[PDB]
């Protein structure tokens, strides 16, 4: 390759070293999997090797990308950047369009080939040292450093920005209604055209990148379809509230009254103006549980009074951006999760539920996984950061698989929760 | 004695600078010695006579032997150190041997003397400065500098490491066979030539190496196979742990009693069945050192059955990447849990243990799990892949607990291998109350103050009863409630209770705990053939639980 810039100078926020992180023990294919892509790298020129003298280390992984027959290097830039970019969302800060959630549909590109030409400023590099372990530990792992903007290392897009709006503006001229954002390694593309027209669009410019040089290793398909006639393309404006609500019942019994109570009163942390005491006083008797039971007064009232307060959304909840997200997911069953995103207890932003097919084919784990990688990318096209999750799941186990089924580029932050009992209920 | 090694650039801590440091006292006799020592050193070029030009000094001094006949320079650092930029670790983990390739013969190079044959970065010789005193005082002594490799300083194993690996590379290529691993002043080398040629070889990695000033013995002092490592026996064909010592003596104390626990994992890698839930149970007191403790009786009997194992000497068979990995998982009794890896049959290749130590209530498959996990997290670093496991459970058992646990679990390849102990569950709670079965209005207060409370139920048929309890909490009672109508309830009940504590225990479906409490609960919901529990909302709320707190 050619020099094609001038590097740009790094400095990490004051009173912050480097990243001394560890490397997880990795599967014997996957080591194969890295020591194949990093010798390329390192011919391409990408990559050096390094010394003792670069004590700093940072994570690095093996996954499958979109299925494809070959390996992806995943490097867990995730404490690098916070000693860095913290303070590159502020020099060179990439700012998020409060529009692209309205769009019709939106499709996301990988970009990050882009900065794989980009020679990054050499004082810096020492930092992004990664190295690959070997088995049992027997042998020295090979340490690498990286020569370019690595990928995953959220200074990459930030550098690459006055690079990428050139690249585009001969496109957002002509096409001036589409909205596109740029979230470190992918580029998300929005229109309100009919998904003919999108899919065009898109493809349309797909290719102005290709012959301006970026190369979008995304050819997904052709005309030819094993049922996989699939392509990143979200709904946004379909993002709608899954508002839970009480059961209507005909017969009501002692039990069920009791459940019923009992949700309500969890909801009223969420909604204050929701009460019972009606409703309960039907329950001040030590009646049997199997036993069918009369309204009351404004017991119906109440049934109802609620029933509305708890169809509209609860006001007082504004987006903080000074805060960070936090999404909660909890075990359904039955291939059915459901997650909370918020900032502060009960004042929930936003609220789904995701759900995979019938048994034979998926475990939890991948599902997690799944739900996982989905809400975050939710919360990238609607606030443009992703969360951090309060995963339902053993650290350990989590550990060793969450790279087994995971696709995406970047990784969020997590955490794990060996609680919740009427939440799942509730929710 | 120094190579044409390349150096490592080394540097001092951002804002730091070089040790100044001084100590000038004069014992004659040594001071010749040192002098003695820098010639042979100086005249070496492992160090060079450097004369006043800012250079910081530091700390000499002399040692001496019993089994003398010479002296030793060994000099301090450690003011040095702190102020030296950080290296790259060389220990991230040790290598397990029940993860080594079998081999036909090895051998060991010392290579102690190594370090002095490897370059220091011209610009960091300056800091190295010592001054050797002469006698009196005309001259402040005879000053020299080093050269090569401190024996102290800290970027020096890391260093070495390094350069001693790049040289071993050609070698390394050119004979792919052979394995090296260096490890502090040892170099072991382990091939499958019969000894003949093995020891040409090694003759040759001799050579190269000393083309490149790093100088080994070829008949110095220690012995070889066995060969002591890391505390491991290790032996071209198997390998087993550091024979061990379980101390007998008349009183312990915590000190002991660690330092026994301690050995006892450490034979556990391959050492069967193991146990070591009571003698820890004890230093459950973490403060004591010289604070006598009382074996118990328990304790006492477990120690003894460790010896009874350890009698008999155990030894471990290495990995052949070949051949499948089996792991097998049986339950010892209280939250104990053992296993032993293998390829064969009958010898092992590992073994190791695992108790829930963590909280207080847990259940027989989750634990299960635990393990599993705990072996998984194992493989994937000592053999890169996942054994194929062999476990007394049944899918019936587990997959319905999967489906009914609120946490994901991720259980891989798994043949049920039918030898009591079983996993299984004991009883299920019912999802939907039972029809006509009685209904309990269960509830229960305690004095926070006088620890004396109350534990009734009220029942819909008009059933009353009231406990009174001494010397118990909240929790207690709320667990005793509930124990109370199941002891007076019949096969079929309904409970209601006003307390997600006793509610979520009960729930977990623990097949145990030691709170002696949940046991006999645990054991009617045993007895028992269909029961269901209610949560509700303690105050605001139903009038039974208040009718019996009132009580309370
Ligand atoms: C100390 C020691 C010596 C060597 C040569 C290795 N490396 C390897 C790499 C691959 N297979 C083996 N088998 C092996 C090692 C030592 C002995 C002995 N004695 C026998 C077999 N060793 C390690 C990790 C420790």
């Amino acid at each position: 390759p050619i020099s094609p810039i001038e590097t740009v100078p790094v400095k990490l926020k004051p009173g912050m070293d480097g990243p001394k992180v560890k490397q997880w023990p990795l599967t014997e294919e996957k080591i194969k999997a890295l020591v194949e892509i990093c010798t390329e790298m390192e011919k391409e020129g990408k990559i050096s090797k390094i010394g003792p003298e670069n004590p700093y280390n940072t994570p690095v992984f093996a996954i499958k990308k979109k299925d494809s027959t070959k390996w992806r290097k995943l490097v867990d830039f995730r404490e690098l950047n916070k000693r860095t970019q913290d303070f590159w969302e502020v020099q060179l800060g990439i700012p998020h369009p409060a529009g692209l959630k309205k769009k019709k549909s939106v499709t996301v590109l990988d970009v990050g080939d882009a900065y794989f030409s980009v020679p990054l400023d050499e004082d810096f590099r020492k930092y992004t040292a990664f190295t690959i372990p070997s088995i049992n530990n027997e042998t020295p792992g090979i340490r690498y450093q990286y020569n370019v903007l690595p990928q995953g290392w959220k200074g990459s897009p930030a550098i690459f920005q006055s690079s990428m709006t050139k690249i585009l503006e001969p496109f957002k001229k002509q096409n001036p209604d589409i909205v596109i954002y740029q979230y470190m390694d992918d580029l998300y593309v929005g229109s309100d055209l009919e998904i003919g027209q999108h899919r065009t669009k898109i493809e349309e410019l797909r290719q102005h990148l290709l012959r301006w040089g970026l190369t979008t290793p995304d050819k997904k398909h052709q005309k030819e379809p094993p049922f996989l006639w699939m392509g990143y393309e979200l709904h946004p404006d379909k993002w709608t509230v899954q508002p839970i609500v009480l059961p209507e019942k005909d017969s009501w019994t002692v039990n069920d009254i009791q459940k019923l109570v009992g949700k309500l009163n969890w909801a009223s942390q969420i909604y204050p103006g929701i009460k019972v005491r009606q409703l309960s006083k039907l329950l001040r008797g030590t009646k049997a549980l199997t036993e069918v039971i009369p309204l009351t007064e404004e017991a119906e009232l109440e049934l109802a009074e609620n029933r509305e307060i708890l169809k509209e959304p609860v006001h007082g909840v504004y987006y903080d951006p000074s805060k960070d997200l936090i999404a909660e997911i909890q075990k359904q069953g039955q291939g059915q999760w459901t997650y909370q995103i918020y900032q502060e207890p009960f004042k929930n932003l936003k609220t789904g539920k995701y759900a995979r097919m019938r048994g034979a084919h998926t475990n939890d784990v991948k599902q997690l996984t799944e739900a996982v990688q989905k809400i975050t990318t939710e919360s990238i096209v609607i606030w443009g950061k992703t969360p951090k999750f309060k995963l339902p799941i053993q650290k350990e186990t989590w550990e060793t698989w969450w790279t087994e089924y995971w696709q995406a580029t970047w990784i969020p932050e997590w955490e794990f929760v060996n609680t919740p009992p009427l939440v799942k209920l509730w929710y | 004695p120094i190579s044409p090694i390349e150096t490592v650039p080394v540097k001092l801590k951002p804002g730091m600078d070089g040790p100044k440091v001084k100590q000038w006292p004069l014992t004659e006799e040594k001071i010749k010695a040192l002098v003695e020592i820098c010639t042979e050193m100086e005249k070496e070029g492992k160090i060079s006579k450097i004369g006043p030009e800012n250079p910081y000094n530091t700390p000499v001094f002399a040692i001496k032997k019993k089994d003398s006949t010479k002296w030793r320079k060994l000099v301090d650092f450690r003011e040095l150190n702190k102020r030296t930029q950080d290296f790259w670790e060389v220990q991230l983990g040790i290598p397990h041997p029940a993860g080594l390739k079998k081999k036909k013969s090895v051998t060991v190079l010392d290579v102690g003397d190594a370090y002095f044959s490897v370059p220091l970065d011209e610009d960091f010789r300056k800091y190295t400065a010592f001054t050797i005193p002469s006698i009196n005082n005309e001259t402040p002594g005879i000053r020299y500098q080093y050269n090569v490799l401190p024996q102290g300083w800290k970027g020096s194993p890391a260093i070495f490491q390094s350069s001693m690996t790049k040289i071993l590379e050609p070698f390394k290529k050119q004979n792919p066979d052979i394995v090296i691993y260096q490890y502090m002043d040892d170099l072991y080398v382990g091939s499958d030539l019969e000894i003949g040629q093995h020891r040409t070889k090694i003759e040759e990695l001799r050579q190269h190496l000393l083309r490149w000033g790093l100088t080994t013995p070829d008949k110095k002092h220690q012995k070889e196979p066995p060969f002591l490592w890391m505390g491991y026996e290790l032996h071209p064909d198997k390998w087993t742990v550091q024979p061990i010592v379980l101390p007998e003596k008349d009183s312990w104390t915590v000190n002991d009693i660690q330092k026994l626990v301690g050995k006892l994992n450490w034979a556990s890698q391959i050492y069967p069945g193991i146990k070591v839930r009571q003698l820890s149970k004890l230093l459950r007191g973490t403060k004591a050192l010289t604070e006598v403790i009382p074996l118990t009786e328990e304790a006492e009997l477990e120690l003894a059955e460790n010896r009874e194992i350890l009698k008999e000497p155990v030894h471990g068979v290495y990995y052949d990447p070949s051949k499948d990995l089996i792991a097998e998982i049986q339950k010892q009794g209280q939250g104990q849990w053992t296993y032993q890896i293998y390829q064969e049959p009958f010898k092992n290749l590992k073994t190791g243990k695992y108790a829930r130590m963590r909280g207080a209530h847990t259940n027989d498959v989750k634990q299960l799990t635990e393990a599993v996990q705990k072996i998984t997290t194992e493989s994937i670093v000592i053999w890169g892949k996942t054994p194929k496991f062999k476990l007394p459970i049944q899918k019936e058992t587990w997959e319905t607990w999967w489906t009914e646990y609120w946490q994901a679990t991720w259980i891989p390849e798994w043949e049920f291998v039918n030898t009591p102990p079983l996993v299984k569950l004991w009883y299920q709670l019912e999802k939907e109350p039972i029809v006509g079965a009685e209904t309990f209005y269960v509830d229960g207060a305690a004095n926070r103050e006088t620890k004396l409370g109350k534990a009734g139920y009220v029942t819909n048929k008009g059933r009353q009863k009231v406990v009174p309890l001494t010397n118990t909490t909240n929790q207690k009672t709320e667990l005793q409630a509930i124990y109370l109508a199941l002891q007076d309830s019949g096969l079929e009940v309904n409970i209601v209770t006003d307390s997600q504590y006793a509610l979520g225990i009960i729930q977990a479906q623990p097949d145990k705990s030691e709170s002696e409490l949940v046991n006999q609960i645990i054991e009617q919901l045993i007895k028992k053939e269909k029961v269901y529990l209610a949560w509700v909302p303690a105050h605001k709320g139903i009038g039974g639980n208040e009718q019996v707190d009132k009580l309370v």
